[PDB]
This record gives structure tokens, C-alpha cells and sequence, in this order.
């Protein structure tokens, strides 16, 4: 089957500025049925441009596409905010016919680099009494969304025990925030006494320790 | 034509 | 006005069978083909196939020729997706789009002709695990000791989704619901934080709101030091 590369997978652009995304083929682009797609957080898909270059109806005019060789391109002329998503390319053809999606590249909003505010929580007395001891790490607002969280816990580093979870980009400023949750029974947690995350991140200066003494 | 019978056509072409 | 109309969501447990409908509103429903497109959780696009509204012949993508069956009932101007021993990897949303085919000449090719999907369904989630509805349990992220950090960790509910707010929505900055994750136990668990003035957290209150309607669970918990 036909094999749709799209590179980057995230794209960091300001609003304002224009937007070309590539999805690059495995053979000639233009010997299939060619379309792109938008997708938004909990939405359908929803078509922008089929064809080499044809605007889908009810599509605003700073979308455009353009097809030569193996290269399909999407140009968005003006990255308006609500241009910040999913883009799909579509490729309908091949021998045994195939409708072949692109990977998908998200577009995200590209900011000032923000080092993150992290916090640390200790299990709360109530998850305890349950048998379960959840330890949450958190990230806030920061930019860009690649960072390094490392749990120790007495010093020991902490493999397959920790769960992150990043939120999409702010509204307001688009930043990211992320929490590393360190789940242990409540009796592993009693065997230690010291817990603590460690963060990486392009904005600090140096990395970020924050821990808490069980029972202090 | 509908155009699905095209579309059907198409299928079977792709296949030489 | 031309609209696909999904059916509503779906848990089903490992080995069950779903039936998914979408129905053409404002067209033809013969007029045009429909392809089925699944979407996995933090996933892209996949084509299972397509149905022809004319003829009810289906096209089964490669790998979804063996538990996957697409029929039609033109008399309801709707057609069918139906999954068999269903696997926790089908869990995913699942979308009904309208196949435009035309172009120019007497045979179609991509030179001449063009293929797309302009109207979708809003997407069907269908949600595949042994797990059963159980409600959340919301512990309190209490602030530690001139920016405050404090939340709620809500654990263990299924099925997605939670809602989670702040002083009832009076909180709205600084705010920060992190998706739901997975749990081994096959049940989510997320957290929800808000950043305040420590100076506000003896004088200020602060409560978070979980509401996890598929259990009827809702839930005031104040996160104090
Ligand atoms: C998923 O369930 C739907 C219904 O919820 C199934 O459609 C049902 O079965 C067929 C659909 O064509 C309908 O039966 C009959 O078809 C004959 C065709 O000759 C027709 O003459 C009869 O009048 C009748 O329509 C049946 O009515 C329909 N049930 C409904 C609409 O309630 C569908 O087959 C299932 N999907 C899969 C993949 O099995
Ligand atoms: C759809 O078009 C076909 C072919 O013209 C026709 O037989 C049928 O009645 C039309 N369906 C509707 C609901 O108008």
C-alpha cells in the first residue's frame, strides 16, 4: 500500500503566520484521488481541499493546496486560532483501490519558551485508608511541551510505576501543563520516606527537584 | 451514470 | 443541510457485537457511497471500507474483511456498521462520511476525476472493555507550604467521561483538567489542579465539582492544607 509521510508531526507556528504542511508519498501524489482534512478536539473531520487544489465549499479562502510529484501541500496563508488542530491527507488509489491517510500533523501554537511550576502532592489520608497511594507530579504552564519528569523515590529511580498526562494548549497563554502520577500500594509507599520528581526542561535554567518527606 | 457505478469502474481498473 | 446522523455511544464487552446506524439527511441516500473511517484513542484516521447505496455490494479494507460487516435499509435512508467479537483495539470512534466521486471524461481517474468525503457524522464511540460502570473516587491535592498549587485526583470511574470544575465555575483561571487516563485496572483515573494566591488558601475556599453522569456519581470535595 501507498504510504503517506507527514512531516513534522507537530508543526509550532505563531497565529498570524503562514502554514504550509507536506505530505510527502511513496510514489507520484497526483497518481491517486488526493483531499485534506482538519480535525478539531472532538470532531469529525471535516474537508478543506480535494484535488491538487480544489477549496471544498464553505472553506475559507487562506486555505489552498498545491501537488507536484511526490509533495502534497496544504497552505494556510494566515494561521487563524481556530487553525490550530489535526491536518489529514488523503490518498484514494493504489491497485487493490485504498483510501490512505497521512499520519496526521497537529499544528500547534508556537510561544516564548515558559520553564514550568512544579508541584509535588503526597497520597492524601483519605486514599490511604482505600489501600492506594497515588503521588502526583505537576507541570505547569510550559512551553514547549517536551520535558523530562523523573520520579525518585528514596533516591531509587522509578520505572513503570508513573502515568503522564499533558493537557492541550491554553486558551489564554498556550502553555501546556502535565501531571506524572506515581501509583504504589499503600504498604510500598510506607517503606520509604522520601519522595520527589525531577524536571528537565528547555526554560530552566537547571533541572527542578521537588520532593516531600512522608510525614515530614 | 450514478456516480457510484464510477466508482466501481474505478476499482476494477486499478486492478490491471 | 446535506447531515449523517450517528447513533449514540457503546460499551460492549470483550466478544460482544455492536450495530452502529448513520442516516442521510438532506440527499439521496442511494446517490452517493458511504465509508466507514475509525479513529483510535490518540489516533489517526483508518478506512474500514466503503458501502454502495445503489447495490449494498461493501468494500472491506484489508484488514477489516473478516468481523466487520457493512449493510444498508434504504427504506430509512441508512446504512450499518456491525462489529463481531469485538476486541478491546476496536475500542474507537467510529464515523459515517459521504463519498463525492465526479469529475470529467468518460473514465474516471485521478487526473480527471476527484474523490472526497464532504459531510460526516459526528462519530460513534464505541468502548470495548470487561470493566463495568463504577463511579469515581475524588481525593483531595492539597496545597504545600506567592502562587499555590492544589487539585483533585478523581481515580478509578468507568466509563469516560468526567466532568470536573471549581467553585462551581466561579474558578475558571488557573484551572488545568488533565485527560483521562487508562488505569491496568481498566478503570481512568485524571486530576484536576487550579494555581491560587497562597495567601487565599486560609481565607479563600476552594471545592471541586466531579460529575460522572454514566453512574449518576456527583461529587463536592473542598482541598484544604
Ligand atoms: C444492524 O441492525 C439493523 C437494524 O437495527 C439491521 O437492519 C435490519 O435488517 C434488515 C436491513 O436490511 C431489515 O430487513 C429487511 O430487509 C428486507 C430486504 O429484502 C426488506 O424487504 C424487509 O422489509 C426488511 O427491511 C430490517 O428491517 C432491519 N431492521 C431494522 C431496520 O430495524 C442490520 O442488518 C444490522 N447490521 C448488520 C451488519 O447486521
Ligand atoms: C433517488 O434517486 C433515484 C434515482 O433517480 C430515485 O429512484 C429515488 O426515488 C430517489 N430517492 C429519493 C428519496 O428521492
Amino acid at each position: 500500500e501507498i504510504v503517506l509521510t507527514q512531516s513534522p508531526g507537530t508543526l509550532s507556528l505563531s497565529p498570524g503566520e503562514r502554514g504550509t504542511l507536506s505530505c510527502r508519498a511513496s510514489q507520484s501524489v497526483r497518481g491517486g484521488y488526493l483531499a485534506w482534512y482538519q480535525q478539531k478536539p472532538g470532531q469529525a473531520p471535516r474537508l478543506l481541499i480535494y484535488g491538487a487544489s480544489s477549496r471544498a465549499t464553505g472553506i475559507p479562502d487562506r486555505f489552498s493546496g498545491s501537488a507536484s510529484g511526490t509533495d502534497y501541500t496544504l497552505t494556510i496563508s494566515r494561521l487563524e486560532p481556530e487553525d490550530f488542530a489535526v491536518y489529514y491527507c488523503q490518498f484514494y488509489g493504489g491497485s487493490p483501490r485504498a483510501l490512505t491517510f497521512g499520519g496526521g500533523t497537529k499544528v500547534e501554537i508556537k510561544r516564548t519558551v515558559a520553564a514550568p511550576s512544579v508541584f509535588i502532592f503526597p497520597p492524601s489520608d483519605e486514599q490511604l485508608k482505600s489501600g492506594t497511594a497515588s503521588v502526583v507530579c505537576l507541570l505547569n504552564n510550559f512551553y514547549p511541551r517536551e520535558a523530562k519528569v523523573q520520579w525518585k523515590v528514596d533516591n531509587a529511580l522509578q520505572s513503570g510505576n508513573s502515568q503522564e498526562s499533558v493537557t492541550e494548549q491554553d486558551s489564554k497563554d498556550s502553555t501546556y501543563s502535565l501531571s506524572s502520577t506515581l501509583t504504589l500500594s499503600k504498604a510500598d509507599y510506607e517503606k520509604h520516606k522520601v519522595y520527589a520528581c525531577e524536571v528537565t526542561h528547555q526554560g530552566l535554567s537547571s533541572p527542578v527537584t521537588k520532593s516531600f518527606n512522608r510525614g515530614e | 451514470k450514478n456516480e457510484q457505478e464510477l466508482l466501481e469502474l474505478d476499482k476494477w481498473a486499478s486492478l490491471w | 443541510q446535506v447531515q449523517l446522523v450517528q447513533s449514540g455511544s457503546e460499551l460492549k464487552k470483550p466478544g460482544a457485537s455492536v450495530n452502529i446506524s448513520c442516516k442521510a439527511s438532506g440527499y439521496n441516500f442511494t446517490s452517493h457511497a458511504l465509508n466507514w473511517v475509525r479513529q483510535a484513542p490518540g489516533q489517526g484516521l483508518d478506512w474500514l471500507g466503503w458501502i454502495n447505496t445503489n447495490t449494498g455490494n461493501p468494500t472491506y479494507a484489508q484488514g477489516f474483511t473478516g468481523r466487520f460487516v457493512f449493510s444498508l435499509d434504504t427504506s430509512v435512508g441508512s446504512a450499518y456498521l456491525q462489529i463481531s467479537s469485538l476486541k478491546a483495539e476496536d475500542s474507537a470512534v467510529y464515523f459515517c462520511a459521504r463519498v463525492r466521486f465526479h469529475g470529467s471524461g468518460s473514465f474516471p481517474q485521478p487526473a480527471d476525476f476527484y474523490y472526497y468525503m464532504d459531510v460526516w457524522g459526528k462519530g460513534t464511540t464505541v468502548t470495548v472493555s470487561s470493566a463495568s460502570t463504577k463511579g469515581p473516587s475524588v481525593f483531595p491535592l492539597a496545597p504545600s507550604s506567592g502562587t499555590a498549587a492544589l487539585g483533585c485526583l478523581v481515580k478509578d470511574y468507568f466509563p469516560e467521561p468526567v466532568t470536573v470544575s471549581w467553585n462551581s465555575g466561579a474558578l475558571t483561571s488557573g484551572v488545568h483538567t488533565f485527560p483521562a487516563v487508562l488505569q491496568s485496572s481498566g478503570l481512568y483515573s485524571l486530576s484536576s489542579v487550579v494555581t491560587v494566591p497562597s495567601s487565599s488558601l486560609g481565607t479563600q475556599t476552594y471545592i471541586c465539582n466531579v460529575n460522572h453522569k454514566p453512574s449518576n456519581t456527583k461529587v463536592d470535595k473542598k482541598v484544604e492544607p
